[PDB]
């Protein structure tokens, strides 16, 4: 029982490591390749970082 | 003057390479950038100021890794066209410019200096090429419209354009914010960093040698120049990580991974800013671009228009000490002991929680850990059995180059207390 | 030292049957064996009939090696090594033909050399050794002929089922340190001679104690193994049953006499798992 | 001296790497063997043979080097378990090399007079310990590996920032441990540094739920298991708590105290428990060290002078009859084929006193007093019950459940019916044997020799947890 217990523990780990990889080709989806999509998530960040600091 | 090597070089060159076949002008700007380095290493600990330049330990440091990756760059490029070194030149003086002023304006015309030329380069004429070099053209311009807004607005804030000047209120907190967006944007800090897979797959493979060391190299040269707030520096730093490292999970081609890890990488090393130590940012750049210049010149030997991480594969058997070399790039990239990446990403965590910034610190080094994963396999992909892969051999040259370089990590990993010692003001 | 000569007889002797034992013809073993064992508890009555014997050294820091022969243990070592003599001197006939006779009479030294180191004990730890040692060499003798797989898992059952009892002794004897510090059971008769204290935990220890005991002299609930030991040779039936083993369980009540004495509640539910 | 027994296994193993052949490298774990030795027998008190050389200063980084009363057992340990993993090997596909250098990594490792030089072994050592899992073995090598690097690292880079706080906050001036102990964090700086020790500790320990890295690991080793015991060298956390988390910050220690011997308790008895279900000798020595290590973890967590010096003896002894388990079991595994339990049953008879070597070590492993296991396993309940008696109770419901395993699987390995047969002993199984018996009789019957050195460190390092 606590072996097979065990076995699930290690599998979840691992469903933390896809968790990561999930979260990350989420993120590396947001570059579509359109330049027009860059240019907005740009303003918009420029705008985050001026938001930040004054 | 390392200034004057350049700039005679250059004019020279432009007019020289039509009574001059395209090896003999490549032999001639090898020969320019050899010599701009060699006149640094003669002066090392000269600092000499002249108006708005200014040669110190900084232009000293970043420079000489900017020329590093200029000569290597040019050394693989035999492709007979002798603009497409001369632009490498052109690059080369403005990324010196870059960092050898505190003058806003001059700082500008640098960057246009080196960005200019690098637009032109992203050109193997291949159809993704040139998407690579409208897409770093046209985000490059708008960067530079808000670095030059900054600018002004800086002027604003205060009466002049050196960056040094005392500083009032809130209109130089705006002014420092939209500096950093065009300098961040140069040095593929997030959010300012789309540009740089698409130009990194895009481009030529010696290309985007050049520029994920050389190019990044004067960026933060330059952002040591600047007063950076902690409070953006924070932004910066935890975006460009996690952004660098999780991104790079979902790679499955090997320049674009090696462009979100240099996301990343940026990312780390601004740490250092947190201080503006300069001597943790300049070893952990010395680091960085003798390993990335390794990684790209390895991955130059395999395809110039792209290429598959599978291609990776099998490289130890073809060539053993390339294979070595290459893992040995990919740890020290990693930050693992006792390699000199594990002495730079230190130096600048060491920055990092000396200024007192530790939650943004820890993040760092989490996801820092998580970026063991693609580092690994790559390096550890050097063994695997070959797929059937694109291979030329290289030259004496590139596998010397490859392997001495590779050399020198390990030995700045054992004795840091070898280099470490001045890269500071000289002494 | 002669008094550790006992013990090491026995053992000095057992060693020579596992690195050599094939070595040798078919009569020797057994006369090696009941030749040690003869004069262990010929050359250690000596000792007793010389008043008694001791011995302390080098061990743990704070918890010392040290043998006590007195008449309890004098008492235990004639029984042990007497009997035992008889039971050995008998296994020669009765194991004949039988391939393993060095394994036999090797385990057979091994396991009255552990009684010994049993009996012969001024501090629990010791004793400990004794225990575990006396568990162990039944386990390899009850599973002797191995080729079975009953003839295994009885041994198997033998060093189970006892660890539970020895677990019990491990406890009470972490409970007399914390206590008192001492762990030799000269020092810590000594040191229980007034108030006493905790008698509540006192009693704990030496109900851990007493369940440890019940595994070793199969008492209940852990009764439940020793039928299981039938499995061995005969003889060897005869020296856990008899003369070995299962006396132990008594025997450390009767040192830890100074303990149980002060305990009221505790020797009831003694007598009553006696009865049962 | 120190540096050079450090030193001479990574040279030693560096010319194996390259250089070939086997030989001249067993010769050489020989030789850092004897060094070894000779260091244990010799040294008076806790500095020993010092070592302080300029790194990175400016940094505060110094190569600093020393040999405690721990230390040096250590030395001896390691020395002892990697000879005997070189001269029966049956790996040598030359990478004998790679063992060696992680040998003087973790003597490095142990011998680590500064915090973050210690930090630089720790990390260092990781490298042979997954490339000889790469490209040496295993069909699932690949996510044994990336489980095994990113847990450790994942619990390893964050205790940088620990590591750097433990200076910074305390305002010491470099990093050597005496300097940062001269300088005590305070309260919530102390607790945030001793807690990224802890992740990186515990994980390394490994305790409860951050060990789910070790079956992987082990299994997918070369079915030899040299790397396999080497891995238990490598298995340093408790060594690690001891020396550093615990003392730097122990302001932060006492309130994770509690969860500490819980987690230590648990991970014994539940270590110990389904170590039974183990189908092969790879799995079921695994999760045995987990048991072991919750036990030695309990000692050291519980204050306690006894219960410390018990934990830091149990795991140095547990060394030598891990390793020589995963040894053995890859030298029967080389003579059948597998490292089922299940399958070729009735070993003894077909081959010589095997059985009692194999028996010896399964001994010394469930702790038979006498046996290496026992010592330890003991002082460290005899301080756990000072610390908190039920979890010494909860804990030490293992015995029952080692005894369990290791006779179960001995039975099954050894005692049952004849099967095809096999060889006997080699001469260097023989050398092995010995060797490894007289090791396990000498640290189990003169616990007494070893482990004095351990004494001054225990106390101390237990009035430090006092006033
Ligand atoms: C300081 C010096 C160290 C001394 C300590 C050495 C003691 C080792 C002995 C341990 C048990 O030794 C035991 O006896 C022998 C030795 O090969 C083995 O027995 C084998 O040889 C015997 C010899 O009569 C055969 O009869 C038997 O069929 C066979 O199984 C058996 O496998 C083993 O389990």
């Amino acid at each position: 029982a606590l072996f097979y217990g065990d076995r699930g523990l290690l599998s979840g780990y691992f469903g933390l490591g896809g968790a990561a990889r999930s979260l990350g080709q989420g993120l590396a989806r947001l570059q579509t390749g359109y330049l027009r999509v860059y240019a907005l998530l740009f303003v918009l960040g420029a705008l985050l970082l001026l938001g930040v600091m004054r | 003057m390392t200034l004057a090597i350049l700039a005679v070089f250059s004019v020279a060159l432009t007019l020289l390479g039509f009574v001059l076949p395209p090896q003999g002008v490549k032999r001639a700007t090898l020969l320019g950038l050899a010599l701009a380095l060699a006149s640094l290493l003669l002066t090392w600990g000269k600092p000499f100021a002249f108006g708005p330049y200014a040669v110190d330990g900084v232009s000293q440091v970043f420079t000489l890794l900017a020329l590093l990756g200029a000569l290597w760059t040019v050394g693989l490029v035999r492709s007979g066209r002798f603009e497409f070194y001369l632009l490498v030149l052109y690059a080369a003086l403005g990324m010196h410019l870059l960092a050898s002023t505190r003058h806003l304006l001059l700082m500008l015309v640098a960057l246009e200096a080196l960005s200019l030329p690098l637009y032109a380069l992203a050109t193997w004429r291949r159809g993704q090429g040139l998407e690579a070099a409208l897409k770093y053209f046209l985000l490059g311009a708008l960067a530079a419209a808000f670095f030059l807004y900054g600018a002004a607005l800086f002027y604003g804030a205060t009466g002049s354009l050196v960056l040094g000047a005392p500083g009032e209120g809130p209109l130089y907190a705006l002014a420092l914010g939209l500096l950093l967006v065009g300098l961040g944007f140069k040095a593929a800090l997030a959010p300012f960093h789309f540009w740089t897979p698409d130009v990194y797959q895009g481009s030529p493979t010696p290309v985007v040698l050049f520029m994920a060391t050389s190019v990044k190299a004067a960026a933060f040269a330059a952002l040591l120049r600047v007063a950076a707030p902690p409070e953006a520096l924070a932004l910066l730093v935890a975006l460009s990580v996690v952004v660098g490292n999780l991104a790079a999970l979902a790679q499955k081609e090997a320049k674009r991974l090696l462009a979100y890890s240099s996301i990343a990488h940026a990312g780390y090393m601004a740490l250092a800013l947190y201080t503006g130590n300069a001597q943790a940012l300049g070893f952990y750049l010395l680091t960085y671009v003798l390993a990335t210049g390794l990684a790209f010149a390895v991955l130059s030997q395999i395809s110039p228009d792209r290429v598959p991480l599978e291609a990776l594969r099998g490289l130890y058997r073809k060539d053993p000490l390339l294979g070595l070399a290459f893992l040995v790039a990919m740890l020290s990239l990693l930050g693992l002991p006792p390699l000199a990446g594990f002495w730079g990403k230190y130096l600048a965590f060491a920055e990092a929680a000396r200024a007192g910034a530790w939650g943004v610190l820890v993040l760092a080094l989490v996801t820092s850990a998580v970026s063991a994963y693609y580092y690994l396999g790559l390096g550890l992909a050097v063994f695997a059995r070959p797929e059937e892969t694109p291979f030329r051999p290289g030259p004496p040259w590139a596998r010397a180059a490859v392997v001495a370089a590779g050399v020198l990590l390990l030995a700045l990993g054992l004795l840091p207390g070898l280099v470490l010692p001045a890269l500071a003001a000289g002494g | 030292m002669a008094l550790l000569g006992t013990i090491l007889l026995p053992l000095l002797g057992f060693a020579l049957l596992g690195l050599f034992g094939k070595r040798m013809r078919e009569p020797l073993p057994g006369v090696l064996a009941s030749g040690l064992v003869l004069a262990s508890f010929l050359l250690g009555a000596g000792l007793l009939l010389s008043g008694g014997a001791r011995f302390q050294a080098e061990w743990l820091p704070g918890i010392p090696f040290s043998l006590l022969l007195d008449n309890l243990s004098g008492f235990m070592l004639l029984i042990v090594t007497g009997v035992g003599f008889l039971i050995h001197v008998y296994a020669i006939g009765y194991m004949g033909g039988d391939p393993g006779y060095s394994r036999f009479f090797a385990y057979f030294n091994l396991f009255i050399a552990m009684m010994l180191t049993l009996v012969l004990a001024d501090s629990y730890p010791v004793m400990f050794i004794g225990w575990e040692g006396v568990g162990l060499a039944s386990f390899l003798l009850i599973g002797f002929w191995y080729k079975n797989p009953q003839y295994a898992d009885s041994a198997r059952k033998a060093f189970i089922v006892n660890r539970i009892g020895d677990l019990g002794f491990m406890l009470g004897m972490a409970i007399l340190w914390a206590l008192y510090g001492t762990l030799s059971i000269s020092e810590l008769k000594e040191a229980m001679e007034g108030p006493l204290k905790n008698p509540d935990l006192l009693a704990l220890a030496g109900l851990l104690l007493f369940l440890g005991a019940v595994g070793k002299s199969a008492q209940i609930p852990l009764m439940v193994w020793l039928p299981d030991a039938m499995a061995g040779p005969t003889p060897v039936s005869a020296l856990i049953h008899a003369a070995t083993m299962v006396t132990a369980g008594v025997y450390l009540i009767a040192r830890s006499s100074f303990l149980y004495s002060v305990l009221p509640d505790v020797s009831y539910a003694i007598a009553v798992v006696g009865l049962l | 001296m120190v540096v050079l027994a450090v030193l001479l296994p990574v040279v030693f193993g560096a010319l194996l790497l390259l250089g070939l052949p086997r030989a001249l490298g067993v010769l050489g774990a020989g030789l850092s063997f004897l060094l070894n030795l000779y260091l244990f027998l010799t040294h008076p008190g806790g500095v020993a043979h010092a070592f302080q050389a300029p790194l990175l200063p400016g940094a505060g980084v110094y190569w600093a080097f020393g040999l405690d009363g721990l230390s040096a057992l250590f030395f001896l340990t390691i020395a002892l378990t990697v000879f005997l993993g070189a001269l029966v090997a049956r790996v040598e596909g030359r990478f004998l090399g790679l063992a060696l250098l992680m040998e003087g990594l973790l003597l490095g490792l142990f011998a680590a007079r500064d915090l973050l030089v210690f930090y630089v072994f720790f990390e260092a050592a990781l490298i042979p310990a997954l490339l000889m899992l790469y490209l040496y073995g295993g069909e699932g090598r690949t996510r044994a590996l990336y489980t095994f690097v990113l847990f450790t690292l994942v619990g390893s880079l964050p205790m940088l920032a620990a590591v750097l706080g433990a200076r910074l906050l305390s305002g010491s001036p470099t990093f050597l441990l005496e300097d940062l102990l001269a300088h005590p964090l305070q309260e919530e700086a102390a607790f945030w540094v001793f807690l990224g020790f802890a992740l990186a500790f515990a994980i390394k320990t490994p305790l409860f739920p951050l060990h789910a890295w070790l079956p992987p690991f082990h299994q997918e080793n070369h079915p030899s298991g040299l790397a396999d015991a080497l891995g238990t060298l490598y298995k340093v956390g408790v060594f690690a708590f001891f020396r550093f988390a615990i003392p730097l910050a122990p302001e932060g220690f006492a309130q994770a105290q509690g969860l500490l011997l819980f987690l230590a308790a648990l991970s014994a008895l539940y270590g110990a428990w389904v170590a039974f279900a183990a189908k092969d000798f790879k799995t079921l020595l695994a999760y045995a060290g987990l048991s072991h290590m919750g036990v030695a973890a309990l000692g050291v967590f519980s204050g306690t002078p006894e219960g410390a010096m018990g934990g830091l003896y149990l795991l140095a002894a547990s060394g030598v009859y891990t390793g020589g388990l995963f040894l053995l079991a890859g030298r029967l595994y080389e003579r059948t084929g597998t490292l089922e339990i299940g399958r070729y049953r009735g070993l003894a008879q077909s081959a010589p006193g095997l059985a009692a070597l194999a028996l010896i070590l399964f001994l010394a492993m469930v702790g038979l007093p006498g046996l290496s296991g026992f010592p330890g396993e003991f002082l460290t309940l005899l301080g756990a019950y000072k610390a908190s008696p039920w979890l010494a109770a909860l804990a030490f419901l293992s015995v029952i459940a080692s005894a369990a395993y290791a006779l179960t699987a001995f039975q099954k390995t050894f005692w049952e019916e004849g099967g095809s047969g096999v060889k006997d002993l080699a001469g260097a199984e023989w050398g092995f044997a010995l060797l490894s018996v007289l090791a396990l009789l000498l640290m189990g019957v003169f616990p007494g020799y070893f482990a004095r050195g351990l004494h001054p460190l225990a106390e101390a390092f237990a009035k430090l947890l006092g006033g």
